[PDB]
């Protein structure tokens, strides 16, 4: 198997090494991300972190990939969970 | 003669059929040589990753697919080096250096004139290049078919000096 | 004729083991307490402990602190004399341009002496002979500015796109930049060598206004909400208001002006004379100037704290000196090898830079 994704010049090469994958139910996960790529990039710059989501398994589970400094990885996870909580209601 | 070279390329690499496919990963790489935004359009593309994964196989599939065609419409002919196979101690002309890789040489010198409009150029390795290379003294050659050492020649393509309006992988 | 002798400052623990291992490798094939520094973690903080105080502060006095010393951590090597530095604590990128190229360095790397920049953005390829002497970075860290001598314009780049490239030009054909400025309302302006101060719309790339004065009078420029302050060899200070676009204040000073500074929260203004004399001015009251400190050598650079409670001085006196706000008294000194020219500070008040001859020496602010 293979997987490709573009890396911005601003990000350090060392930061790319640790994944921070988080496992959450797929219906809960893919809906929060949204289909608009432009909004993704704006969120990408504000947190100084990388976001990439893929739901290839037919099951109801999805995974997320976040790259960055430990302080930056925390910020995105908190916001993503908060939006996931919002989608419940 | 290009069709003969394409058939020669096909016979060179037939190891795997799963690696060569019209996957959506292809359409991303084809879109990579396109302006992400209308203001900026890129020409140099770097594929980096952990050494174990099939980076060389991925580059090999791009070489094989071009023989099948339709991979890149803006792009004529690939030039493939593998730095692990050949040492860089000796010095030979760039036209001579690329003459060994490609079957014919009479078209190759005439091929250089047609390179700037649409071009391919693929590298494998250079991880052992940088450590061996002293980088204390450096030179730049602005003309092709010159009898120059390989690593000064290799520096020339990257800076776009020897190949203006070229494309890199 | 005192001369400093340079030493390997870091002596990091990580490098000590590696160095010891190499020497044993060569020894085998022959027949044929130590003080270590704290590394800059993630290029953001040092993770150390603060210093003691004789007493405690008020409940309303908590974030107003002043430094006590400076400690050197890394040395950045550049070929030509660097003239300007930037910090950009948001992205951890240090900018030091000079000669033909611009060199950008990232603080994530952990090395005693760093020689490989993140990039080498050259400018001599565009035209045969153009020299540059200044840069400016936006507050949002999304645009880089750099002015030159024979440049046809001022270079504007992007730090948010996936790649780095050029976006705007802001033409200036027969002028030498020597100064740049920016403001909140999304346009910029520069002050050339002949008092030429004019404003371009950043987005539309169009000239909106032109301000002209005496030659050399625009060497130093400071922007405010609606006020612009100039100064040059004429030893005069002029205040321009954007609303009606003309001078509003004029004051005479005894010697040449070389530096300017502004407080972030208060309404003070700082000046630097050619004879090492410091001056204070009230931006709002505009009553009179007063002097606090005199120095033998000239003054080349000054900058305030992010909270605006202190400042540091750099000149050709083989020293760097810091002072407090209320009085201006001297706090501490650090000698260098050559006459320094430029320095910059972070936005969170954690690091500092300083360049003497060809290499930038980054220190750490010890509170």
């Amino acid at each position: 198997s293979l997987r490709l994704r573009t890396r911005p010049w601003w990000f350090p090469i060392q930061e790319v090494s640790n994944p921070l994958v988080l496992y959450m139910e797929a219906w809960v996960a893919e809906r929060v991300i949204g289909t608009d790529q432009a909004e993704i990039s704006e969120i990408e710059w504000m947190c100084q972190a990388l976001l990439t989501v893929d739901s290839v398994n037919s099951g109801n589970l999805a995974e997320i990939t976040i790259f960055g400094q430990p302080s930056a990885q925390t910020r995105m996870k908190n916001i993503l969970l908060n939006m996931a909580a919002w989608h419940k209601e | 003669d290009l069709q003969d070279y394409k058939a020669h390329v096909i016979a060179k690499f037939d190891t795997s059929v799963d690696l060569h496919y019209d996957s959506p990963e292809m359409k991303l790489l084809s879109d990579a040589f396109k302006p992400y935004q209308k203001t900026f359009q890129p020409h140099t593309i770097i594929l980096h990753g952990r050494p174990g994964v099939g980076k060389s196989a991925l580059a090999r599939s791009i070489v094989l697919g071009w023989a099948q065609g339709k991979l890149f419409q803006k792009m004529s002919f690939v030039i493939f080096f593998s730095v692990r196979e050949i040492k860089w101690t000796e010095k030979s002309s760039l036209a001579q250096l690329i003459a060994k890789e490609c079957p014919d040489s009479w078209d190759l010198v005439t091929k250089i004139m047609s390179q700037p409009e649409r071009l391919l150029f693929v590298i494998d390795g250079l991880d052992d290049m940088d450590s061996v290379l002293q980088h204390d003294d450096m030179t730049l050659s602005r003309d092709w078919k010159d009898e120059q050492p390989i690593y000064i020649l290799m520096y020339s393509l990257l800076r776009k000096a020897l190949l203006p309006q070229s494309f890199l992988i | 004729d005192p001369q400093p002798v340079w030493d390997a400052e870091p002596q990091f623990c990580q490098g000590f083991l590696i160095q010891g291992l190499w020497e044993l490798f060569m020894d085998s094939r022959q027949k044929n307490a130590d003080k270590f520094l704290k590394p800059l973690s993630w290029g953001s903080e040092v993770l150390e402990s603060s210093c003691n105080q004789p007493s405690t502060a008020l409940w309303q006095l908590e974030r107003f602190t002043v430094p006590q010393a400076l400690q050197k951590v890394r040395v950045l090597k550049h070929q030509e004399l660097l003239l300007v530095v930037a910090v950009s604590s948001f992205t951890r990128h240090v900018f030091t341009c000079s000669q033909s190229g611009i060199k950008v360095w990232n603080l994530v790397n952990q090395v005693a002496e760093d020689r490989d920049p993140e990039s080498h953005l050259k400018c001599s390829v565009q035209d045969n002979k153009v020299y540059l002497r200044t840069c400016l970075l936006s507050s949002n860290s999304r645009t880089l500015f750099a002015g030159g001598y024979n440049l046809p314009g001022v270079i504007v780049w992007d730090l948010a796109a996936p790649s780095l490239y050029e976006k705007c030009q802001l033409p200036c054909e027969g002028l030498s930049c020597q100064a740049l400025a920016n403001t909140k309302e999304n346009m910029a302006l520069a002050g050339f060598t002949d008092g030429t101060v004019r404003i371009w719309d950043l987005r539309t790339q169009e000239i909106v206004r032109n301000l002209k004065g005496p030659t050399n009078s625009a060497r130093n420029l400071v922007v405010k909400d609606d006020n612009i302050w100039t100064g040059g060899l004429d030893a005069c200070l002029r205040c321009w208001d954007l609303r009606m676009a003309k001078v509003s204040l004029e004051h005479l000073f005894q010697s040449q002006i070389m530096s300017l500074a502004h407080s972030p929260t208060e309404d003070w203004l700082l000046l630097g004379l050619a004879n090492g004399q410091h001056c204070l001015f009230n931006s709002r009251k505009r009553d009179q100037v007063l002097t606090v400190d005199t120095k033998d050598n000239t003054i080349l650079g000054l900058k305030f704290s992010p909270n605006g409670k202190w400042w540091a001085s750099v000149g050709m006196g083989n020293f760097i000196t810091v002072h407090s706000m209320p009085t201006g008294a001297k706090l501490f000194q650090v000698p260098e090898v050559g006459p320094v020219r430029c320095f910059d500070m972070t936005e969170n008040g954690r690091l500092i830079i300083t360049g003497s001859r060809d290499c930038a020496s980054v220190y750490h602010i010890k509170y």
